[PDB]
């Protein structure tokens, strides 16, 4: 999991 | 015409003293020494015309860390309107004292004061900024909080945002917040009176700066949006830049560029005046977590443990830092140094120098490792004698190594 | 064009734009409305070493400063009268660049100076460093 601040190429 | 002439001497022979001492105001310490004791009168030149006190008074003008010193120790009092010694004698005590303050960070020594957010439910401090007063912080629990930079204590809670708040900055006027709620909102820094809210991005905004009327904002909708700002309550969207293929997690930008970084792996560079896009940096083989730009300097942080330093105008990669064992999550540097977090709790100094000459080999550039955060740390800003951190784990830690 | 008078009494011809660099001579002008401009503080020679500078206006500047130090010094001067921050900046930095970096014994052979400090007092100075 990820915090909220970043996000991946995912979708 | 004359063959020699005692340019330092003739001058205040002539009644142009002033001159005389701009000459010699011009030495470094070491030659200002050597001019003492040229001659008798060179030496009054230097004693009457106070040139010790003004050699402090450049030093304090023109570096941060001797401005910086002056204020905290006090002997800045006597600067800008005790004898001409007494400064004489304090020149070295300053140049020791840098010289400890420089020891103190290649050592990583360092005392240590930690604020526990003491967050009732979503745990985690995601952002903040700090100076000699106040520290603003952004929480998971979809607040504001502005901590006393000296007492620690809590000073206000900032409500209204319905998430987290991901992103902030301030100025001497307003605190401008992003949220997971995918809104903008503008507070005033003084009484935390909430002045506007900005309705435009379809997803979290991530990240923003603003300075001089105009801001920059960014969103995981894949978006760049730039704002100018008449005022508080006056803010117009100028224009969105789109390109990035995921969600832009950071922006920088000054009068020349405005710098965007996004999880599909890619720096892009705009023209700050025409939003025109400019060029794209490669490199990362993952997503960029954070970013910082300065002057021709790019530095970008990454899901893939390295940090990349570049230069705007040819975009090329000049120094790829290795070391991190997980995700670099925020990154920020001043002169000397580059400063970086990352997922396994962990802060890395850097040898920013050291890493920009090509001759240095990569072993050599990891000044310290600092190990005191338990989580993710999300969010950093440093200068010549602290860093102020924040993390996962709902702590903020200020290091101090002076 | 405006005329320049030296100390000498040769007459320089000059734009009035290149004049009006030097404060000083822009006040001659602006407010006393003087044509020619007297100047009995500077002579032809280093006037028109001073109008050449102004002209242009540092590798050039290194260049024209290959002078010998009376020379500088009356350049100094010069600037100093007339008030050319940018020409008395240059010169004063070039005499910076003479001292920087040097021994006492170099700067006093740089400027043929001699050392009158007493043995005590300079066993004090130098203490004091
Ligand atoms: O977990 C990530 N990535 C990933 C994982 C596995 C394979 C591949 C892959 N598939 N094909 N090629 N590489 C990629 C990731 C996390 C955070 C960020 C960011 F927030 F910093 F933006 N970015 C990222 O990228």
């Amino acid at each position: 999991y990820l915090d909220s601040g970043i996000h991946s190429g995912a979708t | 015409s004359m063959l020699q002439r005692d340019f330092i001497t003739a001058l205040p022979a002539r009644g142009l003293d002033h001159i005389a001492e701009n000459i010699l105001s011009y030495l470094d310490a070491k030659s200002l020494c050597a001019a003492e004791l040229v001659c008798k009168e060179w030496y009054r030149v230097t004693s009457d015309g106070m040139l010790w006190k003004k050699l402090i008074e450049r030093m304090v003008r023109t570096d941060s860390l001797w401005r910086g010193l002056a204020e905290r120790r006090g002997w800045g009092q006597y600067l800008f309107k005790p004898p001409n010694s007494f400064y004489r004698a304090l020149y070295p005590k300053i140049i020791q004292d840098i010289e400890t303050i420089e020891s103190n960070w290649r050592c990583g020594r360092h005392s240590l004061q930690r604020i526990h957010c003491r967050s009732e439910t979503s745990k985690g401090v995601y952002c903040l900024q700090y100076d000699d007063q106040k520290i603003v912080s952004g929480l998971r629990d979809n607040t504001i909080k502005i901590w006393d930079k000296n007492t620690l204590e809590c000073k206000r809670i900032l409500t209204g945002h319905t998430g987290s708040v991901l992103c902030l900055q301030y100025d001497e006027r307003v605190i401008i917040t992003g949220s997971s709620d995918s809104t903008v909102r503008v507070w005033d820094v003084n009484t935390g009176e909430m002045l506007n809210t900005l309705i435009h991005h379809c997803e979290a905004v991530l990240h923003l700066r603003f300075n001089n009327g105009m801001m920059v904002t960014c969103s995981k909708d894949r978006s760049i949006a730039v704002w100018d700002m008449a005022s508080p309550t006056d803010i117009t969207l100028r224009r969105v830049l789109v390109g990035h293929r995921a969600a832009v997690n950071v922006v920088d930008f000054d009068d020349k560029y405005i710098v965007s970084a996004s999880g599909d792996r890619t720096i892009k560079v705009w023209n700050t005046s025409t939003c025109e896009f400019v060029r794209t940096l490669n490199g990362h083989k993952r997503g960029i977590a954070c970013l910082q730009y300065r002057d021709r300097l790019v530095v970008s942080g990454s899901s893939d443990n390295t940090i990349r330093l570049w230069d705007i105008e040819c975009g090329a990669c000049l120094r790829v830092l290795e070391g991190h064992e997980e995700l670099v999550r925020c990154i920020r540097f001043d002169n000397k140094r580059i400063v970086s977090g990352a997922y396994d709790g962990k802060i890395k100094v850097w040898d920013l120098v050291a890493a920009l000459d090509p001759r240095a080999p990569a072993g050599t550039l990891c000044l310290r490792t600092l190990v005191e955060h338990s989580g993710r740390v999300f969010r950093l800003q440093f200068d010549e004698f602290q860093i102020v951190s924040s993390s996962h784990d709902d702590t903020i830690l200020i290091w101090d190594f002076l | 064009s405006i005329k320049l008078q030296s100390s000498d009494g040769e007459i320089f011809e000059v734009d009035v734009e290149i004049a009006k660099q030097s404060v000083t001579i822009k006040t001659m002008l602006e407010d006393l409305g003087m044509d020619p401009v007297p100047l009995p503080n500077v002579n032809a020679a280093i006037l028109k070493k001073v109008i050449q500078w102004c002209t242009h206006h540092p590798v050039w500047d290194q260049e024209f400063l290959k002078v010998d130090q009376g020379t500088l010094f009356e350049l100094i001067l010069a600037a100093n009268y007339l008030d050319i921050k940018g020409l008395l900046d240059v010169t004063c930095k070039t005499v910076a660049n003479m001292i920087k970096g040097k021994t006492p014994e170099e700067i006093r052979k740089t400027f043929n100076i001699k050392n009158d400090f007493t043995e005590e007092e300079e066993a004090q100075v130098r203490k004091e460093n």
